[PDB]
C-alpha cells in the first residue's frame, strides 16, 4: 500500500525517516532508497484525532489528571 | 561392416558355376558400414534453482546414434 504506520511515536523527539524500495531478482535483489526526510509531530497539524474518549483518569503529556 | 561383391551373369554360366564363381566376372572389394540404431545415453531433468514463481523445467535427454528422422 506504500504506507506503514507507527502506533506509538515518541513525542517532541525528532526522527530521521527513510523508505526503501527493495526489489527482487531471479538470483538476488537490490534496493534503491529515497532521500532522508526528518519530521516530528507537535501541536501543529494532526488529523483523524477522534480518540478523545474520557475515562476518568486522563493521562496526558501536558497533564495527568483524574476527573468524574 | 559388410564387404559386398558385385557381379553379372549370363545363361552361358549356370547356377552351379555361379555358386563356384569361376568365369563370372566379379567386382573389386568394397566394405560398407551400417549406421547404428538411435541409442540413448543420458536422461535428466534440470533447471535453475527456483527462487519464486513458475519456472520452466527443462528435459535433458542424450542420444548417441545416427538417423535423419
Amino acid at each position: 500500500a506504500q504506507s506503514a504506520t507507527i502506533i506509538s511515536f515518541p513525542w517532541k523527539v525528532e526522527h530521521k525517516f527513510k523508505v526503501s524500495s527493495i526489489a527482487w531478482g531471479p538470483d538476488a535483489q537490490d534496493v534503491t532508497d529515497s532521500a532522508v526526510q526528518t519530521f516530528i509531530l507537535n501541536e501543529s497539524t494532526p488529523l483523524d484525532n477522534s480518540f478523545v474518549n474520557e475515562t476518568g483518569i486522563e493521562v496526558n503529556y501536558a497533564y495527568i489528571k483524574g476527573k468524574i | 561392416t559388410y564387404e559386398v561383391q558385385g557381379a553379372f551373369y549370363d545363361s552361358i554360366i549356370d547356377s552351379e558355376l555361379l555358386n563356384a564363381q569361376i568365369g563370372i566376372n566379379l567386382s573389386d572389394k568394397q566394405t560398407f558400414k551400417m549406421k547404428s540404431a538411435p541409442r540413448i545415453t543420458g536422461a535428466r531433468c534440470e533447471s535453475e534453482p527456483v527462487d519464486v514463481g513458475v519456472g520452466a523445467p527443462i528435459v535433458y535427454i542424450d542420444t548417441t546414434g545416427e538417423a535423419d528422422y
